[PDB]
């Protein structure tokens, strides 16, 4: 039942586009905020389709009205809502679902007090007491931006999307658009796609029910210590942050899933900013932290890294010798430590070049013991050890070397240097196969979510790009 | 806590169950480390690492170390009144005569008055650039602290027996730089280095190749802390 709601959205919102080229994302957007109850707000020049977004949206109810105003320097509250006789609403805004408000940054002081009572608690004063407004859907668009120290800010702070519009600039998107034959006042979206009442109201309570995953709640969080080190990063109160819940759990709602998905994460690049100068900020930390952090993009950078380094070390180890490290600390005799990485197991064997008559009998390789190699080097004494990996730990006659080596000394005083048996490293293979494989655990899960119809089309080339860069360099090492 | 720390400040972090902070102050290529700027002083910078790093509460004591290693000292001045900490300490190991000169008023944290609400920790070295016998150091007060249970942690680190050799050196110099006998050889060391300092500018130029040049300002006529600003290339700090 839930993977049926992805495909009837993505067949709702293909006839709303059918005569707005390059305004996917202002059509798109429109719809969440209509099905979940939220605002939108637009900025531009007068005539990039601002207006007809919000008569477009309502063909895809059954009891929608439009609102249409346009708030000027002289405008009163008696002519926006409905004048009094007790006040004639009848088809304006507190039984209206969408309003379509243009310029609103030059109403009066009675205007924007009254606007903002009917976004949190969707009411509105009649007189006396208040009532509830059936809303659905609010969309403002301008032109201009605000000052800095106003009383409009209220109002603008309390909306969640913040769209982005610009003229057309694509040439072959503009040649059906110059001739387009659809018409912007029929109804091109069919009777079989159309909401009725009763599911708006039973969809309104099961996102809220969205599971909010362990992995999502790591990159929001960081997101918000991420702003706050940057000081021109805008101002962003704990309202915000209690709305843009809502925004991505509606999201994954309608694609076909139960949880918050990390792809949800890019809508956020238009619920932060608030002027030109933040522009540039809030999309450039977003799109590092989607590609450095949301499918482990940086975690694989800071490990191959590490493989390539290690890879250079072990060209003089794998004709074979073994150094011996000093451990360090303030101690009276000239301890010593073991091998790091390179031995791992309890009764390894060491190997020798001139072997020596040990205990009247010949030796081809010595084993040692990792429990009691470590106190010997370290604690002093002396050391046992057996020989052909048969018999007992017999003591053996074994020194420290001037070039950091292992003398094994016999009745002769004669010298020999133990070494370890040698074996692309099996290491580095090992290593590299580990990381390939979690690069396809984090592939696999963007190679189910991507058919989101709520994710803008010109992220997929920047997020796919950061996936592949990985890939390639991951493979050139193993050449 | 600073991040040009001493070695004894590195094992005070090791036996405190504390989260210490650690600044970025300046530095140039030359390897003489500046000093930590006004930005890490202000109220959004305390609280703003506080948050950041897991298990952290309100820093209440902050260590400055002024001056440093090479001898740059800060501005004091505007420390105790931006830096909202009520145990700023300043690491005084290296100047023990800012106060019989004119030209060290208000740049050390003995230099002023009583800041409400605050108080000055300074721990400035005995036998480093005085008189005095081994092993011997002060603590200067600028405000109300701890005597009566302070007392039982300063006997945990010093014997029963203390060595009135170096108690009787440590007063002294204190007594030998008190009035104008003791205040000419601060002056008379000012004197003898600024006049070192012209020694080497006058044998430069006259000179015939290289010869060594002295970390100072082009104009060294006036006798006083000489202030790094921002229009001059002698310092290189960016
Ligand atoms: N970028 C665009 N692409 C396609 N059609 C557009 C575009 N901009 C405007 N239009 C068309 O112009 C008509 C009027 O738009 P209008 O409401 O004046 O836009 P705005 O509200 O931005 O001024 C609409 O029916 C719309 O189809």
């Amino acid at each position: 039942h839930p993977h049926l709601l992805a495909e009837r959205i993505s067949r709702l919102s293909s006839s709303l586009e059918k005569g707005l080229y390059e305004r996917s994302h202002a059509i798109r957007l429109c719809l969440l905020a209509a099905l979940s109850g939220e605002s939108v707000f637009l900025l531009g020049p007068p005539g990039i389709a601002k207006s007809l977004i919000a008569r477009r949206l309502k063909f895809a109810f059954q009891n929608a009205r439009a609102f249409e105003y346009l708030m000027t320097r002289f405008s009163t509250p008696e002519e926006v809502f409905g004048p009094l006789s007790e006040r004639l609403t009848s088809g304006y805004l507190p039984e209206a679902e969408i309003v379509f408000l243009d310029e609103i940054w030059k109403a009066g002081p009675a205007i924007l007090n009254t606007l903002l009572t009917a976004i949190n608690e969707r009411q509105f004063r009649n007189g006396a007491h208040v009532e509830k407004i059936p809303m659905r859907l609010l969309v403002a668009a301008s032109n201009e931006l605000p000052e800095a120290d106003s009383s409009l800010e209220a109002l603008y702070d309390r909306m969640l999307i913040r769209l982005w519009l610009d003229k057309v600039q694509d040439k072959a998107n503009f040649r059906s658009m110059l001739t387009s034959q659809q018409d912007e006042n029929d109804n091109p979206v069919p009777d079989a796609l159309q909401v009725t009442d009763e599911e708006y109201e039973r969809w309104q309570k099961e996102i809220g029910e969205i599971t909010l995953p362990d992995h999502v709640f790591e990159l929001i969080f960081m997101l918000r210590q991420q702003l706050d080190k940057l000081p021109d990063a805008p101002y962003v109160s704990d309202r915000r942050w209690k709305k843009a819940i809502r925004l991505l759990q509606a999201s994954a709602f309608f694609s076909g899933r139960s949880a918050v998905a990390p792809v949800d994460l890019i809508l956020l690049k238009d619920c932060l900013w608030y002027d030109a100068q933040s522009l540039n900020l809030i999309q450039q930390q977003i799109d590092v932290l989607m590609t450095g952090h949301a499918w482990q993009q940086q975690g694989m950078l800071t490990r191959l890294g590490a493989i390539v380094q290690r890879h250079l070390q072990l060209q003089q180890q794998q004709k074979t010798a073994l150094t011996v490290i000093r451990l360090g600390g303030i101690f009276s005799r000239r301890q010593q430590y073991q091998l790091p990485v390179n031995v791992t197991a309890s009764t390894l064997t060491l190997l020798l070049q001139k072997p020596l008559k040990l205990h009247d009998m010949e030796v081809v390789h010595i084993s040692f013991e990792r429990s009691a190699l470590e106190q010997w080097l370290s604690k002093g004494g002396e050391i046992r050890g057996k020989l052909n990996g048969i018999g007992f730990a017999q003591k053996l006659n074994l020194e420290v070397d001037s070039a950091q080596h292992l003398v094994v000394r016999d009745v002769s005083l004669q010298g020999s240097t133990l070494a370890l048996p040698g074996s692309l490293p099996g290491e580095i293979k090992q290593q590299l196969e580990e990381l390939e494989s979690d690069w396809r655990k984090q592939h696999a899960l963007f190679s189910e979510q991507q058919k989101c119809l709520f994710i803008p089309g010109d992220w997929l080339g920047r997020i796919e790009a950061s996936l592949q860069d990985v890939g390639a360099q991951i493979r050139q090492a193993q050449q | 806590i600073d991040r040009n720390c001493h070695k004894s400040l590195t094992h005070l972090m090791m036996m405190s169950d504390v989260t210490p902070i650690y600044f970025r102050p300046t530095r140039n290529a030359y390897g003489i480390l500046g000093g930590i700027p006004q930005s890490e002083f202000q109220h959004a910078t305390i609280a703003k690492r506080v948050k950041e790093t897991p298990n952290a509460t309100w820093p209440v004591h902050a260590v400055i170390t002024n001056s440093t290693y090479d001898g740059l000292l800060y501005n004091t001045d505007f420390i105790k009144k931006t830096l909202d900490v009520k145990s700023i300490h300043f690491d005084s190991a290296w100047v023990p005569y800012t106060n019989f000169s004119p030209i060290y008023e208000g740049k050390c944290g003995m230099s002023g008055g009583r800041v409400e609400g605050k108080v000055i920790y300074e721990t400035q070295s005995t036998h480093k650039l005085l008189a005095a016998f081994s092993q011997a150091s002060m603590i200067h007060v600028k405000g109300d602290v701890n005597e009566e249970t302070f007392n039982e942690a300063y006997m945990m680190h010093t014997t029963t027996s203390p060595h009135y050799g170096i108690v009787a050196s440590t007063e002294t110099a204190a007594a030998m730089m008190k009035g104008n006998a003791g205040k000419r050889l601060i002056n008379g060391s000012i004197e003898r280095a600024i006049k070192f300092r012209k020694e080497i500018k006058r044998l430069r130029t006259e000179s015939d190749g290289w010869f060594f040049d002295v970390w100072q300002p082009d104009h060294i006529d006036t006798t006083e802390c000489w202030p790094l600003r921002s229009d001059s290339t002698w310092h290189g700090f960016k």
